[PDB]
RNA sequence: CCUACGCCGGCAGGCGCGGGUAACCCGUUGAACCCCAUUCGUGAUGGGGAUCGGGGAUUGCAAUUAUUCCCCAUGAACGA
């Protein structure tokens, strides 16, 4: 449930 | 009269513990042309 | 032989001069007297229902040991030991607000006086009172 | 959605000095300290870019380096692209983070997630 | 002191098992949500000795304590007592109890993941969030 | 018709003034039982107690009590009286009876007529105080 | 374990409280505390009951530590 | 006349031991008003042999550490301590201190003689002077661990030690201690 | 910039008003423990306050990764 918008670097925060 | 000299010995002492009081007044009077020199 | 506030144990006669403004009853109490501390320094509430009589009486009393202090001094005089969590203990003030409204209620009595020198000081009035408990509290020593 | 018991209609509609008292300390702080013309030259790029957009669509990201700008209201709806050092990290302002920083929605480094240790 | 024959052993405010022979003064900071000073400036205003224990008391005495402990603006508990003071909804100065608590807790953690900030992905891994330095701590609890 | 002592603690000094007077003991205006560490009101109480309160007789003694602690202050205090009885007997009454009572102070105790011959010192550089230093580490 | 001593009174613990105290050769808080299941505010509130019983002698008096003794 | 803390006798004071008679000063001319006196007595080698045995017992009471200058709960805890045995026993407190200083300290004593790695010891006898403070500090050890977490005042804790030890009880600690060096004494001679 | 004094702030702080370019004015540098009374009463408890959730006020261009201080609530480990 990744965001369209944010990149890898915060989707790795996730 | 009593309670002042009382007042003063105590001063004396205070000042004897500190030390003396010529070397006090040394300093006091070094202060002063501090001042002076400042003003 | 006039007595002194000096010449009796200092904490029966913050007691008696305690139950002497309880027996007065004359005061403008303010409404924060429930609710806070001294100060920030210390961690739970007075159990004294009474507090704020009892700290009026040793706050006039220590504008009778000494005149030329102001609410600073008198926040001052009142401190204590902060402990800051597990940071090291420190010495921390009194409360402002407190002690000033202190210092004005007991003005309202005539009992506490501004002067020329920028504090304030015990009236004359002041002094006949605490040297008339005094004697009431030296005969409560020398008698009992 | 309502924070504060006040609504987003009648947040987007009130003025800018009642908004400071609906804040954070820090927030309110900042406002009294009152914004710089690099963010108010921000907020004009977002007005400019939230403007022109399709009605059906979302305006376009705008990147951005101040970490430091509060999230206005009127800032919500938008893509804004934040700079952590690296990479601009594009969040969509939705009405939750009105009272946060920008700075915080694009997370600095990266979480450590250990090895092992060889010659200690 | 006396023998006082209402004693109940147990006491249940507010879904908590209290320890009713405990002082009255240190019993109310057994639940979530009341400290020490909190309950002292509550029985300030709810007119009660502190003296007595906390199984010594009447109902009546229970219900305005509880009354006064929900509607803490109304019996000049003023607003800094208070465990929440401007919620993300309302920002009603309101005092929060255990239950609601630990909805509040659950509720901000939650807002905060949905948010996806820099505390709300700390909360959900469960780790420091004022920024501590954890070059020799860190020891009891991971794995 | 006076005498005018001293006593010397750390810090402590208790500044005597004593004359012909009635047996009149002020401490700053207050007695000596009105001092807070009152356990060591018995040490503060040696020097009634030990040589009688009918020989402070007719003796005006004024105590003003500067710096130090208190326990420093009340040994300054005991200091003080005894050697103010002391001395006002050797400068105003005879040579014999006034060795008798210093003879009975320091048979007793000498600390109460002498000095203490040691203070908080000063810092020769390389630690916390003077004597002990810091520390270090190996490995 | 547990020492959750008795808060409040009872029938039997004032039937010792009123009747074993006055011929103990020491009568003490942590003394009577300790032997009957009793906290120290408790006894320490009994104990000024005590002096108000007018049954038992008051020698040491402190801050937290009150010293009672029994009768001839 | 001079009494301890206002009112305790030192005249009716009598020591057993001569082995033991004049390194504890009581009797005659060391009788003082308080323990506390607050003058050197580790100036030089013994001269903690002419000062008050009270002041020995208060003196070696602030020992622990959050506890290492307050001097005046000592010597409440000697007076509420004195009081203490005076109410259980009646006679003068200060002859129950002497009977438990002389019936506490060792006898013979073992002492590691050999290298740093020969522990064959060799019971020697224990010197006067370290038999009295062995003996002070066997009482204020069993004051301290029988009153760490107790209702029990540690006045009443000493106290009550003191009297144990005092008639030579199977009950205190410092006969305790006594005992096992006495019966190590057996072993190594 | 060290502050006294007064006023307004439940607490951090504001506002007015001097001295002090300095043994002077802060300064008598009015401290802490200590003490005397109160409450607690040996258990994770009111010890320990960490770990956090709401706020509030200063410092500053800039506090979000908590600057610092304050006010509720949270109360883990820790039994020498």
């Amino acid at each position: 449930k990744v965001p369209k918008g944010t990149s890898s670097y915060q989707a790795e925060w996730i | 009269a009593a309670a002042a000299a009382a007042a003063a010995a105590a001063a004396a002492a205070a000042a004897a513990a500190a030390a003396a009081a010529a070397a006090a007044a040394a300093a006091a009077a070094a202060a002063a042309a501090a001042a002076a020199a400042a003003a | 032989p006039g007595v002194t506030v000096k010449d009796v144990n200092q904490q029966e006669f913050v007691r008696a001069l305690a139950a002497f403004l309880k027996k007065s009853g004359k005061l403008k109490v303010p409404e924060w007297v429930d609710t806070v501390k001294l100060a920030k320094h210390k961690e739970l509430a007075p159990y004294d229902e009474n507090w704020f009589y009892t700290r009026a009486a040793s706050t006039a009393r220590h504008l009778y040991l000494r005149g030329g202090a102001g609410v600073g001094s008198m926040t001052k005089i009142y401190g204590g030991r902060q402990r800051n969590g597990v940071m090291p203990s420190h010495f921390s003030r009194g409360s402002k607000s407190v002690a000033r409204r202190v210092l004005q209620a007991l003005e309202g009595l005539k009992m506490v006086e501004k002067d020329q020198d920028g504090g304030r000081k015990l009236t004359p009035q002041g002094q006949r009172d605490l040297d008339r408990i005094a004697g009431q509290v030296a005969a409560a020593n020398k008698k009992h | 959605f309502t924070y504060r018991g006040v609504d987003l209609d009648q947040l987007l509609d009130m003025s800018y000095e009642q908004l400071m008292q609906l804040y954070s300390a820090r927030q309110r702080r900042r406002l009294n300290r009152g914004l710089r013309r690099k963010q108010h030259s921000l907020l004009k790029r977002l007005r400019k870019a939230k403007k022109e957009a399709p009605p059906m669509e979302k305006p376009e990201v705008v990147k951005t380096h101040l970490r430091d700008m509060i999230i206005l209201p009127e800032m919500v709806g938008s893509m804004v692209g934040v700079y952590n050092g690296k990479t601009f990290n594009q969040v969509e302002i939705k009405p939750e983070m009105i009272g946060h920083y920008l700075g915080e929605f694009s997370i600095t480094y990266k979480p450590v997630k250990h090895g092992r240790p060889g010659i200690g | 002191l006396v023998i006082p024959e209402k004693f109940q052993h147990i006491l249940r405010v507010l879904n908590t098992n209290i320890d009713g022979r405990r002082k009255i003064a240190f019993a109310i900071t057994a639940i979530k949500g009341v400290g020490r000073r909190y309950a002292h400036v509550v029985l300030r205003k709810a007119d009660i000795d502190l003296t007595k224990r906390a199984g010594e008391l009447t109902e009546d005495e229970v219900e305005r304590v509880i009354t006064i402990m929900q509607n803490p603006r109304q019996y000049k508990i003023p607003d800094w007592f208070l465990n929440r003071q401007k919620d993300v909804k309302d920002g009603k100065y309101s005092q929060v109890l255990a239950n609601g608590l630990d909805n509040k807790l659950r509720e901000d953690l939650e807002r905060l993941k949905k948010i996806r900030a820099h505390r709300g992905l700390r909360h959900f891994w469960g780790l420091r969030v004022r920024g501590q330095h954890t070059k020799t701590t860190g020891r009891r609890g991971r794995t | 018709q006076s005498v005018q002592v001293f006593g010397r603690k750390k810090t402590a000094t208790a500044v005597a003034h004593c004359k012909r007077g009635n047996g009149l003991i002020k401490v700053n205006g207050r007695p000596l039982e009105m001092i807070e560490p009152r356990t060591l009101q018995y040490k503060l109480l040696e020097p009634v107690l030990l040589l009688g309160k009918e020989r402070f007789a007719g003796v005006d003694i004024r105590v003003r009590v500067k710096g130090g602690g208190h326990v420093a202050q009340i040994y300054a205090i005991r200091q003080s009286i005894s050697k103010a009885l002391v001395a006002y007997y050797q400068k105003y009454v005879d040579e014999a009876s006034k060795k008798e009572i210093k003879d009975i102070l320091i048979q007793y105790d000498r600390t109460l007529l002498v000095a203490d011959p040691r203070r908080c010192e000063s810092k020769k550089f390389g630690g916390p105080g003077a004597r002990a230093r810091y520390q270090k580490s190996y490995r | 374990d547990k020492l959750n001593n008795l808060v409040l009174f009872d029938k039997a613990t004032y039937d010792k409280l009123c009747k074993e105290v006055p011929n103990y050769k020491l009568i003490t808080p942590a003394v009577v505390s300790e032997r009957l299941k009793i906290r120290g505010s408790l006894a320490r509130a009994a104990l000024q009951e005590l002096l108000s019983k007018g049954l038992i002698k008051l020698v040491s008096k402190h801050r937290a530590q009150v010293i009672y003794t029994r009768n001839t | 006349d001079i009494k301890l803390f206002g009112k305790w006798s030192t005249d009716d004071v009598q020591i057993n031991d001569i082995s033991l008679q004049d390194y504890i000063a009581v009797k005659e001319k060391y009788a003082k008003y308080l323990p506390h006196s607050a003058g050197r007595y580790a100036a030089k080698r013994f001269r903690k042999a002419q000062c008050p045995i009270v002041e020995r017992l208060t003196n070696s009471m602030m020992m622990h550490g959050r506890n290492n200058g307050k001097k005046l709960m000592t010597v409440r805890i000697v007076k509420h301590a004195f009081e203490i045995i005076h109410l259980l026993t009646g006679e003068n407190p200060l002859q129950v201190l002497v009977n438990a200083i002389i019936n506490s300290g060792p006898r013979e004593d073992s002492t590691r003689i050999g290298r740093a790695g020969t522990v064959r010891r060799q019971a020697v006898d224990v010197s006067p002077l370290r038999r009295v403070n062995q003996a002070i500090w066997l009482l204020c050890t069993g004051a301290r661990e029988a009153a760490f977490r107790n209702i029990k005042t540690i006045a009443e804790c000493l106290a009550d030690e003191l009297i144990n030890a005092a008639k030579g009880s199977s009950n205190s600690y410092a006969i305790k201690k006594k005992d096992e060096l006495e019966r190590v004494a057996k072993s190594n001679r």
